[PDB]
RNA sequence: GACUCAACACGGGGAAACUCACUAGUUUAAGACAUUGGAUGGUGAUGCAUGGCCGUUUUUAGUUCGUGAAUGAUUUGUCUGGUUAAUUCCGAUAACGAACGAGAUCUUAACCUGCUAAUUAGCGGCGAGUACACUGUACUUGCUGCUUCUUAGAGGAACAUUGUGUGUCUAACACAAGGAAGUUUAAGGCAACAACAGGUCUGUGAUGUCCUUAGAUGAACUAGGCUGCACGCGUGCUACACUGAUAUAUAUAACGAGUAAAAUAUGCUUGCAUACUUUUCCUCCGCCGAAAGGCGUAGGUAAUCUUUAUCAAUAUAUAUCGUGAUGGGGAUAGAUUAUUGCAAUUAUUAAUCUUGAACGAGGAAUGCCUAGUAAGCAUGAUUCAUCAGAUUGUGCUGACUACGUCCCUGCCCUUUGUACACA
């Protein structure tokens, strides 16, 4: 016997659990979906309760964590984004990068809208972090889905 | 100055057609002359409200409240004990702390409500829990309203 | 027969029911003179003169008061009664005088027939005042 | 300082200056002669 | 032990493990420091 | 008030295909620009159509730089 | 003191075995678990002990453990 | 039968389903009820440290609630809704006669 | 911790037990793993190891590319000038053509679709009236023609629209009229290129490295400081009065937010153990008590009950007073009634009384201000066991003024001079 007002925040707590649980468990492949492997997941979930930007960002995080060079790993992942279909991709990695001075490299290509609510609606985001020997690395992958049509995109046939 | 020209047609059937202040003072005089209730002496050494912090200094404030309580009872079909407190809520400056509204004392209004209950002007029933004024009180206040209206008219 | 119109300036609201009768222009329970402030009573009297006491003698207006300050309520009442008289002239009583009445109402001012959008804005940041800021130290 | 008393136009401000009296006793004198601020009859 | 059901120590944050700066509005009991980034995953957007 | 490159190039792009249906009246010009257009923002469509109207009042009384 | 009777250890072990799925909660002072009729102070230590013996992995979370029986954890813990 | 949610189109399409089913089954269905949309506002400040210009941002929850009524069997409607609802929408069933 | 903006009502920091990283002290192993070997946690140090976040430059308009062109660092594009919310554009153009930032887009107020309708809302109609009008009325109780009105789903209206005008007659802006809408109709949120050796490892089982671990830099428990002050500097509240000190009456809103325990009985001898409703939120009622607060209760997991046909105040009217630091003023302490909290003593919160400081509108100086906005008046939410004088959401009283400029200040461009480049 709970209100709808408290019920929806209880549901918000449940989805707060679900987001991090999905992030932890979905590591070997992309986003295969959710249910309203599988047997264990359902058992644990019931016991406790009673084109893929995230996948590509996790792939790049794996390539950096395995000790592969950031430059080549980023170039490859950017090529896979371009061949996946996004008109561009904004990937930025930050940390120690082989030195004691903080630094970052920004790869710019294409339209690359970076602000505004239509931009936020059209563009999805991913930002991950992981440990390193003497610090922590931060990776941001901005993938923009193909455009309804953008108000700025104007053409007459 | 109290009477003002009116372009629309009046009805003059109840106190709703008469101004509040004139009626409440006229009925305070009426009850003072009729001696229907007591002063009472126990309310004399207590100020009107906690936020008031001072004596009202009029010697008839209890009778004015007695004339206004049923005035608001007619206006609202159902009221509460806190309704009078909120209606007569006053500024309270807690010294250095800033002003806030505060309700008046409830025992005095409870007591005068008991006084009119003994007078029979107000009745209580399980249905319509809020205070309402009885049918006899309706015609009594109607006659008194029309009785003041006729002198104040011409 | 009957008409029901509305008037809202500021937070105050007003709904006016205009019906045939003997002139029972009543604001809910209380009359239009017993409000207490005569400054607003003059403004209430203002639309009555431009139309006609003899004309208003044949119609009853049921006026409801709910919310808003004194000035806001009087403005809402004025809008409600103006729309009521205009709609009643358009509908039932007479059309010939409706054009003259609305023309003179428009000429005298614009606030009598339709109110204003002027309202309170959401609070910005910087200070307690809606366009103030804290006294920054140095 | 004040030195007004009660022992010896109808507006209180004018008659108080005329008789060199306080405003309250001025109002009392006005009532006595006839028989907060208000307009004239 | 002396556990009490009232005061500051009655409840702690459900994630950040620090009871300071807990918001109890709408019975959330999640510390604001984590809630700043947990707002979107819960689905509680900022518009104006 | 002015406008942007998007409006300045939309004005050049349109007219050149359906100027015959364009008339002198501002509202009719608004209507034709709206129906030929596909941009889903009525406010800036109204802005661009007003630009079109002020560019059409420039025609038939001298060179108009294109069109 | 807090000496652990062998009944608690065997009960928690067979509760791991029958369910296959197990969560024991990071908090330690809760008198009872909603799905366990056993004090929870004496289960966290045993779970960490069994984890440190390389028989069960723990993904872990904030105020949650997410324990699960590994393919090799049952056999050693049978008896 | 009342439905509550947070987003807009998911309940509009479900209410369209309600209307089309009512027209198909020619039931004694009362007109749509348009309850006011309630907004719930909480506060939180950026700058996790103590320094800097303290800034305060406001997020909103836009609760929704719309009511309808029908005179029919409850089983058919409680199957029809589950046919064409979304997981993010919740409903409650109350019956009427006349 | 923090030192001009970019701190000093900030750390959500309104500190009675831990709470707190501190102190006078007392305890525990709660050192996983294979006597002994052997680690986690840590509010210990390092934001001068970091990530993220943030606060600035910076709410302004700047940044970059491809090609081309002019030993090199490099220059052009990125500009004489005209307009602007802005390299926003027109234009002459060794430049031409592109990406960003700008833009644009949206809630809310706002006008309309006599669309679209009714829960828990409104307008009516009649079944019986309370008293008067006169050949309906203020108020109830029961049902339903209907939904501009209580509410809102999409959409539209507004675009310098038109006309009189300026302009390189191109880009522009002015007045008036229709129009609710003529500074984008207005406040907002997204805030790049690049940087700070600004803050944060005291927010995280995010975080490297140096440090502690049985007498813990882990945890728990008794008492204390952050609340003391010779004093100085910030944000605020109350005021220095007669447009006022004070009491009565009527006219009044939006945002709101709201359900691992009390008590009874039994055994032993008020304490522990055991089972029953849900006492564990706001509360309307009838009383107790000036009040605080209590008693048994309506209602509600919520347009239903608090409560919103209504929660405040400056106002409105009459009255005691009538500009004398006065009766203004409320600092101060004393006597106490109750709640919050097993703990109010460093007298939290509080109904009552007494006590009576300065204060004649504040110097050198500074902050905010372009229209429901200054300013004043209040109200809801947060942290809450209790406590706003804090921050935020909302409403009322609707003003004095420009409608622009670089003279001050903070920023920007160009030109120029440098022996500066940690600038």
């Amino acid at each position: 016997p709970i209100s709808k007002k408290r019920k929806f925040i209880n549901d918000g707590v449940f989805q707060a659990e679900l987001n991090e649980f999905l992030a932890r468990i979905l590591a070997e492949d992309g986003y295969s979906g959710v249910e309203v492997r599988i047997r264990e997941l359902t058992s644990l979930v019931q016991k406790r309760f009673f084109l893929c930007a995230m996948a590509q960002a996790e792939s790049l995080r794996y390539k950096l964590l395995k000790g592969l060079a950031v430059r080549r790993a980023c170039y490859g992942v950017l090529r896979h984004i371009m061949e996946s279909g996004a008109k561009g991709c904004e990937v930025i990695v930050s940390g120690k990068l082989r030195a004691q001075r903080a630094k970052s490299m920004k790869f710019r290509d294409g339209y690359l809208i970076s602000t505004g609510e239509p931009s936020k609606r059209f563009v999805n985001t991913a930002t991950r972090s992981a440990q390193l020997k003497q610090g922590v690395l931060g990776i941001k992958v901005k993938i923009m889905l193909p455009t309804s049509i953008l108000p700025d995109n104007i053409s007459v046939l | 100055r109290l009477l003002e020209p009116v372009p629309f047609v009046k009805t003059n059937n109840c106190i709703k057609d008469v101004d509040a202040d004139l009626f409440i003072r006229s009925y305070a005089t009426h009850l003072k002359l009729h001696n229907k209730i007591t002063y009472p002496k126990w309310c004399t050494f207590v100020k009107t409200g906690k936020g008031r912090k001072l004596a009202p200094l009029n010697e008839d404030w209890y009778f004015i409240r007695a004339s206004s309580i049923l005035r608001r009872l007619y206006l609202h079909p159902d009221i509460g004990v806190g309704f009078l407190r909120r209606q007569f809520s006053s500024k309270q400056r807690r010294g250095v702390a800033p002003n806030h509204t505060s309700l008046a004392s409830g025992k005095i209004l409870r007591s005068i409500l008991q006084q009119l209950e003994n007078l029979g002007y107000v009745e209580q029933n399980p249905k319509k829990k809020g205070r309402r004024l009885t049918t006899k009180g309706e015609n009594a206040i109607n006659n008194f309203a029309r009785y003041i209206n006729k002198k104040v008219y011409n | 027969k009957r008409v029901q119109t509305f008037g809202k300036k500021k937070t105050a609201v007003a709904v006016a029911t205009v019906t045939n009768g003997k002139g029972l222009i009543k604001l809910n329970g209380k009359n239009l003179d017993l409000v207490e402030p005569y400054i607003l009573k003059t403004k209430v009297y203002e639309p009555l003169w431009l139309i006609g006491s003899g004309k208003l003698k044949n119609l009853d207006i049921r006026i409801r008061v709910k919310g808003g300050g004194q000035t806001s309520q009087i403005y809402a009442i004025r809008q409600a009664i103006g729309k009521g008289i205009i709609s009643y002239y358009q509908k039932y009583v007479d059309e010939s005088t409706k054009k003259e009445l609305k023309d003179v109402l428009l000429r005298y001012d614009r606030s009598l027939l339709v109110g204003d959008t002027r309202r309170c804005e959401p609070k910005k940041f910087g200070g307690k005042g809606a366009r103030a800021r804290y006294q920054k130290s140095y | 300082k004040l030195n007004h008393a009660v022992f010896i136009v109808i507006t209180p401000s004018a008659i108080a200056e005329k008789y060199k009296v306080n405003l309250s006793v001025a109002r009392a004198v006005i009532n006595h002669l006839a028989d907060s601020q208000k307009l004239y009859t | 032990v002396h556990p009490k059901k009232y005061g500051q120590g009655s409840r702690q944050c459900r994630v950040c493990s620090n009871k300071h700066a807990i918001i109890r509005k709408y019975n959330i009991n999640i510390c604001r420091q984590c809630f700043r980034e947990r707002a979107d995953i819960i689905g509680f957007k900022k518009y104006r | 008030r002015v406008r942007t490159k998007t409006i300045k190039r939309a004005a050049r792009q349109i007219v050149e295909k359906y100027y015959a249906k364009l008339t002198l009246d501002f509202q009719i010009n608004k209507k034709i620009t709206e129906e030929v257009a596909i941009i889903p923002s009525k406010r800036m469509k109204n802005k661009v159509a007003g630009f079109v109207t002020h560019l059409m009042k420039r025609i038939q009384k001298g060179p108009v730089r294109g069109i | 003191y807090s000496y652990i009777p062998k009944q608690n250890k065997k009960l928690i072990y067979e509760y791991l075995f029958k369910e296959g799925v197990i969560v024991v909660e990071k908090d330690a002072k809760i008198p009872r678990h909603p799905h366990l009729n056993v004090p929870n102070l004496h289960i966290m230590m045993t779970l960490k002990s069994l984890k440190s013996r390389n028989y069960v992995e723990e993904k872990y979370n904030w105020k949650h453990q997410y324990f699960i029986l590994n393919n090799e954890g049952i056999e050693y813990l049978r008896e | 039968i009342a439905l509550t949610s947070k987003n807009l189109r998911a309940i509009e399409k479900v209410c369209s389903d309600i209307m089309k089913g009512a027209k198909e089954k020619n039931l004694n269905v009362s007109g749509p009820v348009r309850l006011p949309v309630k907004t719930l506002r909480i506060t939180t400040r950026k700058s996790p440290c103590g320094e800097g210009t303290n800034t305060w941002d406001r997020f909103e929850l836009r609760i929704y609630k719309r009511l309808i009524d029908l005179y029919s069997q409850c089983e058919v409607v409680t199957q029809m809704t589950s046919i064409n609802i979304d997981p993010v929408v919740e409903v409650e069933v109350i019956i009427t006669d006349s």
